């Protein structure tokens, strides 16, 4: 997650303090520089999760064409459940399901 | 006259185009509505 200027509102890039040997992180259209707290400059994946839980609202309960359940929700109690698969749609994804409480509101999972 | 057009503003019968139909719950019969024996 990278950051945006303080002063002039555009994007830092990182750099190195060759007299200090510590990663700051430069504007190329002011002169401003900050310190960082994190190390990290690059991230790169191909095992992702992202759209895991992410498909859920505050109103998904009122979605009247999921099917409901019958799981007990275990920090509710509730048995009355609307369901539904994980929501990424690769190939490869798992099939699980994910269980929203209609009372309590806490998605939950079979497991 | 009391013809289509009155049920159609008296909220018992509606139209729905094929987007809408993406969120309803159709039942086929009258009789779907309840679970039988
Ligand atoms: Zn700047
Ligand atoms: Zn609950």
């Amino acid at each position: 997650s990278f950051r945006f200027c303080l002063e002039c509102n555009n994007m830092l890039y990182p750099k190195e303090d060759k007299e200090n040997q510590r990663l700051l992180y430069s504007c190329r259209n002011c002169d401003y520089t900050e310190l960082a707290e994190d190390p990290k400059v690059y991230r790169h994946e191909l095992i992702t999760n992202i759209g895991e839980t992410a498909g859920i609202v505050d109103d998904i309960g009122q979605d009247p064409t999921l099917p409901r359940s019958d799981k007990e929700c275990p920090e509710c109690h509730s048995r009355d459940c609307v369901f539904f698969q994980s929501q990424q749609r690769r190939k490869d994804t798992n099939m699980t399901l994910f269980y929203v409480c209609l009372n309590c509101k806490k998605t939950f999972r079979d497991e | 006259v009391y013809g289509w057009s009155s049920l159609v503003t008296s909220g018992v019968i509606e139209y729905v185009d094929g987007e809408e139909e993406e969120t309803i719950m159709i039942a086929m019969t009258p009789e779907d509505l309840q679970t039988r024996s």
